[PDB]
């Protein structure tokens, strides 16, 4: 079903070493460029355009919160998941504010900028930690990715760079999609971020039974759709 | 598993 | 007697993924204080204080060149070394100039800029290249690391953050400096830099192994320092 | 270049 | 294995 190789049951390389320590210039002007485009989109599309509401699900969050730094501003509740539980366990130092966490302070400062210096770093990361309600494990094969955990219908279900994680086959998407709906109040948004063949994306997500809204390039693509 | 994401 | 579980045998891990692709700084964070500091003091070493001869020796290389890129100023012939042959595969491959190589042009460039900005990173890159011709295990548990290559006497044998990345015992580190003597003429140099073992075992260490420091300097702290063989 | 990043 | 040096 997936032909990605990089799971955390690979071993660590010299090329990860290497890439952690000594990697500067264009190979990093390019993704901290890719990252900020993320994040400026992000910021039209939950503080601009006015996608809001009391619940959000993050699908696939990975060990990372910079998704989320500006929906904490429009969504009371949000809920991270992801099927890996050592991801799952990097959130929550991080959520329950371990001092063994990842520093993502340049990455909220950049957020924080983005909205006008309303406000500051640390107030930032504050309004985040008090969103997030729940950890979740979630498996997207399943017509209830959440298991036993019953949740209320989200207004938005929210997922980032998943199918360039893992590099699933087409049917193998829309399926994920569609129990993704599952979760999903109907006409609730769906809000896609990912690596991208166009038409491939556009038909799995409307063959899942959304009406997308709104197709972007930023090939890094963006996507507002909305649930049937 | 994948680095964010499905079992792998 | 290692305490480092940091190796090629460890999983990838979630904090690996945030360190690769989610860090973010300037000029003025920790970690790149110390890369600075570490490229300041090659280029004194082997560009300002007088190191240099026909033949010098890296151990425990890494995948890694930035530690060369002085080096080459002052040293007809480099040989780099590591245990692991994975590592060997990164270095070999950069000085074939294969396109899958790691790119350290950003690296290279600071260099030529910190040495008296003449020279262009081509230049710089091509010199280490012409500079290179042997890419060796190394095991410093042997009396002759090398092996069975057969190599005349060094000159100066370097090493940078072989203490950080296996965190040995204080007999550990001995018997390997110990077994390097073995590369280095009489007089060679020995050029090492690394993590903090406190000082005074370093300098103690460096003593009973056969070696005489003719400078130590240290900023958890970074040293530096550079010595002669007996 | 020396470190991440305006770039080096 | 040490991402550079011994046997890991």
């Amino acid at each position: 079903g997936f032909t990605s190789k990089d799971t955390y049951l690979s071993h660590f390389n010299p090329r990860d070493y290497l890439e952690k320590y000594y990697k500067f210039g264009s190979r990093h002007s390019a993704e901290s460029q890719i990252l900020k485009h993320l994040l400026k989109n992000l910021f039209k599309i939950f503080c601009l355009d006015g996608v809001k509401g009391d619940l959000l699900i993050d699908i696939g969050s990975g060990p990372t919160i910079y998704q989320l730094l500006s929906a904490c501003e429009s969504f009371k509740e949000i809920v991270v998941t992801d099927y890996s539980d050592q991801n799952l366990q990097e959130l929550e130092k991080w959520l329950k504010k371990e001092p063994a966490a990842f520093d993502w302070s340049p990455v909220v400062t950049y957020v924080c900028d983005l909205e006008g210096n309303r406000v500051k770093g640390p107030e930032k990361e504050e309004k985040l930690r008090q969103a997030v309600k729940q950890v979740l494990k979630c498996d997207v094969t399943q017509s209830q990715p959440l298991g036993a955990v019953p949740l209320p219908p989200a207004d938005c279900v929210l997922s980032t760079l998943c199918l360039d994680a893992a590099c699933p086959d087409l049917p193998t998407y829309c399926r994920a999609l569609r129990n993704l709906g599952s979760l999903l109040k109907p006409g609730g948004f769906l809000v896609i971020m990912d690596a991208l063949g166009r038409e491939a994306v556009e038909a799995a997500v409307k063959e899942a039974g959304y009406t997308i809204e709104w197709f972007e390039v930023i090939g890094l693509f963006s996507l507002v759709a909305r649930k049937l | 598993g994948f680095f964010r994401g499905w079992p792998c």
